[PDB]
């Protein structure tokens, strides 16, 4: 109304985690 | 490479007796597109059963069902794996190319498979089955504290993760688990640093893994009100001169810039932010994060037609249904009649599953509160809506007494509310008011109902 | 500005009711971000796309970014910095139908743009809001370069 | 194995929960349905086809639990907006409005008895309403971060819950004390209920594994790999032979009680199911979710 | 044991973590090298 809504914008930075791919002999 | 594939090319035409020919084909093609090794094992497999009755070997079954476990014929590499278990157990006088090696592997990717396939039991006991006979083996080590590790983070995965680091702290993958566990509780912020810099020696060095992890936590210390204090600017100087370095020693890697615009948001060059995620969004739109950094910006300038459907695409992987940062991000600005009224359906989808937190109990209050300003003081408006717009206030102004009491807040006091109590204490007035209006426009209804009744009884 | 609409595009169909002209041929697409459903000619003698290719699709009002609207003759003779430099694939034409899923009472949620590239056809559809730029008989430009990624 | 029934656009909100009959007192044949468009419809499965029967109205906000009475063909609905209203399925009219202030107002718990009825609250505890009387009656005092899920036994011998960390309360409604409190989980337990001989006690935590504890001796009877997403929903066939499970994955598993085993698996919900119940003798199972479309599914 | 090099030998990493960071084409930090020098430049 008065204000907007309040928000905690943070711009997020993640990380993948391990693929594991299949051993291909 | 590029001269395998030419040679390839010549021997794939013509046919002098090609028996190792499609072999050689699948063996480059599995970098590349997953379908072309595919084609290639499938005549190869077949190629093997002219000359003599001689059954396939493991190996190229193994590896066959290895590319249809990223795919999502995981039933058919399962058979795949099954049959290559069976062939390889056969292998009695094989002792040259070790064919238990060879059941090895083809166990840990059906294990790998197992666990993709929403049975850990059979992953767990496949994975323990590797761990009984071979305890020197480290996926196979580092998968079960995984399985265990959805339940909670504290329980035999904490323990075995680092169990698995004593035996071999120079793998880079069972250190970068490490880091990992202090992820789920931030309380490491500041402290991370000593020991995400442990493998950092010159030995091996470069890690773009654990430089960007620096820069990550780094980053975290961000979106805080003393930056006036000359203490986030050179926190954003310094990474930047992370993401830099990261930058002029690859400069293919995507997540170096994805800091970088987060930095050159918090600087406030919104417009210019646009550019710099465009080169990450082009090349992979499919990773988790750029569906939100996006999503701020058009969020930011006025655009919830573009910001909606990028927090919703988010959401549309097999994850969750309703999370909480999302919906956070999601009301902003929102003022319109489809965004406020429709905007208290996904709020109130947020807290079915979690009410404890005080923000979802906050907002839901503030949005009533704009809608019944916006029937209540220029309207005027529907009788009906008079009736339930007086409702809503009652709800909300025994959510504000409720509010109160609560300890805990959103790293910042709600003593703020006396400005929103006052402004539904004056509400209850307009609301009193206003079902005046109802009444007279109730009455002229009435006889602009019977004044045109007589009309037709003219007729 | 002047942009129209822009989203990333994959080819999920070159010409599936059959090549019908040997120059040119029916993209059928969808998009990343939005999820428009296209449809689009392109010269595919100058410009050949093959199946799950991406481009970027920027559909625009000029080709200058300033937005100066210019007038709609050739002149090639041209210093002012273009859209088109950033691309490899551009067009000018006509949206000659909008179309959508109006009722007698309430509005639309879906729009489909129809325009004509000189002939060239291309419909545009998918959400309402994101079609808000175009209105029928505007001139409009196509500027699409295919993502290497 | 397969679906009877097939109702299109059963709302027009998302479905949260769905309430079905047991017994023989109107219940079995009728469908109570609680969803967020503030419309709880009292579908008649009718002539093996769902049809409304009533169309009962007055929530603010979006109903969050609905469950039908045992031994009485009455129900109630419980929401966010602390008023949980009773009803009638004989007249379709409301019996009263349980002002649950300010916000303390979970799912429900019907009493095999039809006598009380349990509510979560914010606090921790479980407070323990009475039907006919709307006041609380008595409360548990197991406080901690939030009860999010309470059931009561068919014969009425015990009685858990599910909080926000993975911690059973299994208490006792024949004294009001706290038993047992079973710990096998750390993820927030959606639902739960109890085996129609109250031996077997089904976990319903965010980790998509269906531990199964048992509550005499309150222990653990096998860990059963569910789906990939988070179960939901989770009810027992009333013959007790098998039980249903719903994730947030589009994906209806109905694993085996005794052999841990899924025996078949409906995908025929667009969206994330959100409410599995049975019928009275076990063959329907019924079934909602965001796809807003009411499915009957019959294993004979 | 020999069952550690018997394995390490003949398997094949195809993607790894620093795989996982470079794009799958060619994206030059000529393109943004370039607006980040030019950001440093108006302040």
């Amino acid at each position: 109304e008065r204000s907007g809504v309040v928000c905690r914008v943070k711009y997020c930075n993640s990380l993948p985690d391990i693929p594991f791919d299949p051993k291909f002999i | 490479r590029d001269i395998a594939k030419g040679h390839l090319k010549k021997v794939t035409e013509q046919y002098p007796d090609d028996v190792e020919a499609w072999i050689e084909l699948a063996q480059i093609l599995e970098q590349t597109d997953i379908q072309g090794a595919l084609s290639a094992y499938g005549t190869a497999t077949r190629i093997l059963q002219e000359k003599v009755q001689a059954d396939v070997p493991p190996e190229i079954l193994n590896n066959v069902g290895a590319l249809h476990f990223r795919l999502g014929n995981l039933g058919e590499a399962k058979k795949y794996f099954l049959a290559s278990l069976d062939r390889a157990k056969a292998e009695a006088e094989h002792d040259e190319h070790y064919y238990n090696a060879i059941s090895v592997t083809t166990s840990y990717n059906l294990a790998r498979l197992y666990e993709a396939m929403c049975e850990f039991h059979e992953a767990e006991k496949l994975y323990k089955n590797i761990l009984r006979e071979h305890p020197n083996y480290v996926d196979c080590y580092l998968r079960l504290g995984a399985m265990a590790r959805d339940k909670g983070n504290f329980y035999e995965a904490s323990d075995w993760f680092k169990e698995a680091l004593q035996i071999n702290q120079d793998h880079p993958d069972a250190w970068s688990l490490i880091g990992n566990l202090h992820l789920a509780k931030q309380e490491w912020g500041p402290g991370q640093k000593k020991f995400e810099r442990i493998l950092k020696q010159p030995s091996t060095q470069s890690d773009t893994y654990s430089m960007l992890a620096l820069g990550n936590v780094w980053l975290q210390t961000l979106h805080q009100p003393t930056r006036d204090r000359e203490k986030e600017k050179r926190h954003q100087d310094r990474a930047l001169a992370i993401y830099k370095q990261v930058l002029r020693n690859d400069a293919k890697n995507l997540y170096a810039a994805n800091g970088i615009g987060a930095v050159l948001a918090h600087k406030g060059y919104f417009r210019e932010a646009r550019d710099v995620f465009a080169q990450v969004r082009e090349a992979t739109a499919d990773i988790s994060d750029v569906w939100l950094n996006l999503a701020h910006i058009y969020v930011e300038q006025k655009q919830y037609i573009s910001a909606v459907q990028m927090y919703e695409n988010c959401l549309r992987k097999f994850y969750k249904h309703q999370n909480t940062e999302v919906v956070l991000y999601l009301a902003r600005a929102l003022f319109k009649c489809g965004k406020l009224q429709e905007c208290k359906q996904t709020l109130l989808k947020a807290r079915h599953v979690a009410p404890s937190d005080t923000v979802l109990m906050f907002n839901v209050a503030l949005v009533l509160q704009r809608l019944a300003t916006s029937v209540l003081k220029d309207e005027k408006s529907n009788l009906k809506e008079v009736l339930n717009a007086v409702k809503e206030l009652e709800l909300a102004h025994r959510y504000f007494s409720y509010l109160s009491k609560v300890g805990d807040k959103m790293r910042f006091d709600l003593a703020l509310a006396a400005t929103e109590a006052r402004q539904c204490s004056d509400l209850l007035s307009q609301a009193q008011y206003h079902v005046a209006r109802a009444r007279k426009q109730d009455e002229e209804e009435r006889e602009l109902r019977a004044k045109q009744e007589q009309e037709k009884e003219l007729l | 500005a002047g942009i129209l609409f822009e989203d990333i595009f994959d080819v999920k169909d070159i010409d599936p009711e059959g090549k019908k002209f040997d120059r040119v041929s029916r993209l059928h697409c969808e998009s990343e971000s939005f999820k428009m459903d296209l449809i689009l000619d392109v010269n595919i003698q100058i410009y050949p796309v093959d199946l799950g290719d991406k481009f970027r699709l920027v559909i625009a009002s000029t080709l200058y970014e300033d937005g100066t609207l210019d007038d709609g003759e050739y002149n090639p003779t041209d210093d002012r910095p273009s859209r088109a430099d950033q691309f490899e694939y551009v067009m000018y034409g006509k949206v000659y139908r909008i179309e959508g899923d109006e009722t007698s009472t309430e509005a639309a949620t879906r729009l489909s743009a129809y325009v004509s590239y000189g002939g060239l056809l291309m419909r545009l559809q998918g959400d309402a809001n994101n079609l808000h730029g175009f209105e029928v008989d505007s001139r409009v430009y196509l500027l699409m370069k295919k993502l290497a990624f | 194995y397969g679906i009877l029934f097939k109702q299109e656009q059963a709302h027009d909100d998302a479905i949260w929960s769905v309430a079905w009959g047991t017994n023989k007192k109107e219940n079995s044949e009728t469908v109570v349905t609680g969803s967020l468009d503030d419309l709880v419809k009292v579908w008649k499965w009718r002539d093996e086809r769902l049809d409304l029967q009533w169309s009962l109205e007055g929530h603010q906000l979006g109903v969050v639990s609905v469950d039908i009475s045992h031994t009485l063909p009455i129900a109630a609905s419980s929401s966010l907006d602390a008023h949980i209203r009773l009803w009638d399925l004989e007249n379709g009219k409301q019996i009263k409005s349980i002002d649950a202030g300010p916000v303390d107002a979970w799912t429900l718990a019907f009493s095999p008895d039809s006598q009380y009825l349990a509510t979560g609250t914010h606090v921790g505890k479980v407070n323990i309403f009475g039907v006919e009387s709307g006041k609380k009656e008595y409360s548990l005092d197991t406080r901690g971060k939030f009860i999010l899920s309470i059931a009561y036994s068919p014969d009425g011998k015990y009685l858990a819950s599910g909080a926000i960390d993975g911690i059973i309360n299994i208490f006792d409604i024949a004294t009001g004390k706290l038993l047992h409190t079973l710990e096998g989980h750390a993820m927030p337990i959606r639902s739960l209920t109890f085996s129609p001989d109250s031996q077997l006690l089904v976990t319903a935590s965010d980790d998509g594994y269906i531990k199964i504890y048992d509550v005499q001796h309150a222990n653990l009877a096998g860990t059963l790999s569910g789906h990939a997403s988070w179960v939901l929903n989770v009810a027992f066939c009333p013959d007790d032979t098998h039980f249903v499970s719903s994730s947030s994955d589009k994906s209806v598993k109905v694993w085996d009680v005794g052999t841990r085993t899924c025996v078949h698996t409906f995908f025929d919900h667009q969206d994330q199911v959100w409410g599995v119940k049975y019928n009275g003798n076990g063959s329907k199972i019924v079934s909602v979710g965001d796809d807003q479309e009411i499915h009957i599914y019959d294993c004979p | 044991v020999d069952v550690t090099r018997d394995i390490v030998s003949r398997e094949r990493v195809w993607r790894t973590r620093t795989t996982i960071l470079q794009s799958t084409g060619k994206n030059f930090s000529k393109n943004i090298f370039a607006i980040l020098q030019s950001v440093k430049a108006r302040e």
